């Protein structure tokens, strides 16, 4: 297949970075684009052959090599200032045919390291006026305060996870949108029978994995290293 | 090289059939159709070739043009999981793949029992701290975004308990400030006549 | 790999007129593989000032070149084309026949 | 003018 | 008349090392306008004609960025022939691929080529209905196939139908007075004595364009390959051609032979007999 490492990135406005993309697909042609959120595909480089590349609509503060059949890396440079997107590779067994993409690096360019934050998290209990009118019972997590948008969360019961009776916002919240680097919230529900809320054995967690600064990074501040890491909150049901 | 995409946003009810159009001035000698969900890459659906042919996945249906101008993608009793953004893209005389913008799709569930209410949740640690649960509506409601600054409000989304058939919508709304509470939290949208506010 | 050997043939560009100015030409074609060498002589040793064109081909695939030297005939001046090529030899020597 | 995709045998 | 574009791509291998030599030329009819030479100092597609000098530089850069990605195809090709053929490094081998579309008096797509040669002998060529391909042999029928699964043919001939004959167009006006001439030819006969009882009737015929001329000698009476020897056309160097044609005759009887000229500058055939 195509590949490309990692799944989220972070850096600082003046930083070069490559991204990597390998395929063994035994591909001719490469690509990438950057695409913006809500937005289409936007194409910066392609390589119709090995030892030869050229630009696309896009290209201005990229590069890129191809001295190997297997591998486009992409470098963003202090190019234009706005650094921050989805990078999509592809490839394809000769240019002009179709392409096949890999799963994509989420690129975040922050102002300084000193706007990283963590994720808090809690869980509501469901509303017993839920519970009566509807014999349904709802708990609602939210995950607040983080930055980077680079986030996954899931829910667990039991030890076990469940997909079941589930739902977590698609996109986040700018918690001030007239920062350049607001933190976000997030939030999800999950959903059971009030039976099983109700039984005083059965264990709700929500959790948030966080992808924030790395043991290289420097800090300085009081408050402890926003490294990668998870965060959760959780609830037993209730003896009614 | 132009590929021309339209609609660029089509929002439907479950069950319910669907054309989409890919239109170009030229001639495309091959044309691919994807699928894309948020933060991941593109699925290629199908290619086609020849000038009126046609090609099926699950309940996509693919044709293209005669005169290998156009191509159309067409979902046939369409569910929640069509949901996506779809893109064609044709052979470029340069070496590369020609994109249209793109259409994205909603198929919204048909909700059997609608029962709008709000529900105000407590804190498991801080007992009472408080979310507001806007929920059990109709697809044909929206949320409007927050009327102030220190209230957030969720966009809504559907829930599927796989095990009763059972989907819903909710919404969520929060805050710090004094006068918050969940008679008030959704004022800014259209909410349902009979919508249950427990006293 | 199967080779072909040159087809040489040495005229002027306009019917000659001793004391009027020419040029001298050497065509060679029907050759394989592409690598040849061709000289062309006055009263038998190299002209320096010599020029080609660019290698093309017929289609066919089989190569030619034309390779020209400005010149004027005299009654006197004998010429001729010189070429070498992995076929031959021994280089070959094609006089300029004032009818060819 | 040629072409502006190239393939490899 | 008919009128034609074509691109003529040569590439060898020199092992030892180093690099292949990749040399492409360009015509319309039988006037070249364009080259590249991978060993000269440019670089890049080089102009060869008066009136391709006319181009922007987004012609010229577009033309040298192309017909260098062309160049680096043919150094992959190199390599792998070498493998679908088993042959050692030591060996120099050549790759020879030609493309192009024909025009009609019209000026309207009347056909389109596309075709390789490995070591002087065809490899693999499109048809002439645009669609399928002829491979002579094992190794090109990997190639072929490779073709068939990515429909390299349906894009092919969309550039030759369209955007070559787009091309031929505009070449031929931005060219109008050398392009559209014709010259008919200047004709004469040669008479030696080779032999006592034999002799040479020789017909020229010069200063013509474009290139296509038939030469014919009849005894008579009627057409005879029954002792004539031909010259390839060759070019006089002012963008004319020159050609011959010759028959042996048994002395005395001269005057049984008639030389036959057609050209597209002649109004009607010639017909020319030897004069005294």
């Amino acid at each position: 297949g195509i590949t490309q490492s990692p799944k989220y990135l972070f850096r600082k406005e003046g930083q070069n970075v490559t991204l990597s993309c390998e395929q063994n697909l035994n591909h001719d042609a490469m690509y990438w684009y950057r695409q913006d959120p809500g937005q289409g595909l936007r194409l910066i480089y392609y390589s119709q052959i090995v030892n030869d590349f050229q630009k696309g609509d896009i290209a201005e503060g990229y590069s890129v090599s191809r001295e190997k059949k297997e591998s486009f890396p992409l470098t963003v440079t202090s190019a234009q200032k706005n650094p921050t997107a989805f990078y999509l590779c592809a490839s394809s067994s000769r240019s002009s045919y179709e392409q096949y993409f890999g799963p994509g690096t989420r690129l975040t360019v922050t102002e300084d390291l000193k706007n990283v934050f963590p994720p808090e998290v809690a869980v509501f209990e469901p509303s017993e006026a839920e519970i009566s009118h509807t014999q349904k019972a709802t708990l609602v997590c939210l995950a607040t305060g983080f930055y980077p948008d680079h986030v996954e969360l899931s829910w667990w019961v039991n030890g076990k996870e469940v997909h079941s009776g589930v739902s977590t916002d698609p996109q986040p919240l700018k918690e001030q949108p007239a920062l350049n680097d607001s933190r976000y919230s997030l939030s999800s529900r999950l959903r059971v029978s009030a039976t099983f809320w109700q039984n005083p054995r059965n264990h709700f967690r929500c959790q948030v994995q966080f992808y924030g600064l790395s043991e290289n990074d420097e800090w300085t501040q009081d408050r402890a290293k926003p490294v990668t890491q998870i965060v959760s909150a959780e609830a037993w049901g209730r003896a009614d | 090289q132009l590929l021309e995409q339209s609609p660029q946003f089509l929002s439907i009810q479950e069950g319910e059939n669907l054309t989409v159009y890919c239109n170009s001035s030229s001639v495309f000698s091959s044309l691919q159709w994807y699928r894309q969900e948020p933060g991941e890459g593109p699925v290629l659906l199908v290619t086609v070739v020849t000038g009126g042919e046609v090609k099926k996945l699950k309940r996509l249906t693919f044709q293209f043009g005669d005169a290998r101008k156009d191509s159309s993608l067409h979902i046939t009793a369409a569910q929640p999981g069509d949901t996506g953004l779809y893109l064609c893209a044709g052979a470029g005389s340069q070496g590369n793949l020609i994109f249209g913008k793109g259409t994205k799709l909603s198929v919204k569930p048909n909700i059997q029992n609608p029962d709008p209410a709000v529900y105000q949740l407590r804190d498991s640690k801080s007992s009472d701290k408080s979310v507001c649960l806007f929920t059990d509506f109709d697809s044909q409601t929206n949320v409007s975004q927050s009327k102030d600054s220190d209230v957030y409000i969720t966009d809504k989304t559907v829930l599927d308990m796989r095990s009763m058939d059972f989907k819903s919508n909710s919404a969520v709304a929060w805050s710090n400030k004094s006068d918050f509470a969940c008679a008030n939290a959704f004022n800014n949208s259209i909410i349902p006549e009979d919508t249950f506010f427990p006293s | 790999m199967i080779q072909r050997t040159p087809k040489i043939q040495v005229y002027s560009r306009h019917p000659a007129e001793n004391g009027k100015s020419n040029f001298l030409n050497c065509y060679v074609s029907g050759f394989h593989p592409s690598d040849i060498e061709v000289d062309l002589l006055k009263n038998g040793e190299r002209i320096e000032k010599v020029e080609h064109s660019d290698l093309s081909f017929s289609k066919d695939w089989s190569f030619y070149l034309l390779y020209y030297t400005e010149f004027t005939p005299t009654e006197k001046d004998e010429y001729a084309c010189r070429v070498n090529h992995v076929t031959l030899s021994q280089p070959k020597i094609v006089k300029w026949d004032r009818d060819m | 003018g040629i072409l502006g995709f190239v393939f490899t045998l | 008349g008919s009128h034609s574009m074509r691109y003529f791509f040569t590439s060898v291998s020199r092992p030892g090392r180093g690099e292949p030599r990749f040399i492409a030329v360009g015509y319309v009819d039988d006037t070249q306008f364009v080259r590249f030479d991978s060993d000269a100092a440019s670089q890049r597609m080089e102009p060869r004609a008066p009136w391709i000098e006319q181009e922007g530089p987004e012609y010229w850069d577009g033309e040298t960025r192309k017909v260098k990605a062309h160049s680096q195809t043919h150094r992959v090709d190199l390599g792998t022939l070498r493998g679908y053929y088993n042959q050692s490094e030591a060996g120099s081998h050549t790759v020879q691929r030609m493309y192009g579309c024909d025009v009609g008096s019209d000026w309207r797509f009347l056909r389109g080529y596309h075709q390789y040669a490995y070591d002087g002998k065809d490899y693999i060529a499109l048809k002439e209905d645009l669609r399928s391909w002829t491979a002579a042999d094992m190794a090109a029928q990997t190639t072929k196939h490779k073709w068939e699964a990515a429909h390299v043919a349906e894009q092919l001939r969309a550039y030759l139908e369209g955007t070559c004959v787009e091309w031929l167009r505009r070449y031929l006006e931005n060219g109008k007075e050398t392009l559209q001439r014709t010259d008919a030819p200047k004709t004469h006969m040669t008479h030696h004595a080779v032999s006592d009882h034999e002799a040479t009737l020789r017909c020229w015929a010069l200063s013509f364009y474009p290139a296509e001329i038939t030469l014919t000698w009849q005894r008579d009476g009627e057409d005879q390959t029954q002792d004539t020897e031909l010259v390839e056309t060759r070019p006089a160097g002012d963008g004319t051609f020159q050609k011959w044609a010759a028959v042996v005759v048994p002395s005395g009887q001269e005057q049984r032979y008639t030389c036959h000229v057609q050209h597209e500058g002649l109004p009607k055939p010639l017909t020319l007999r030897w004069e005294p």
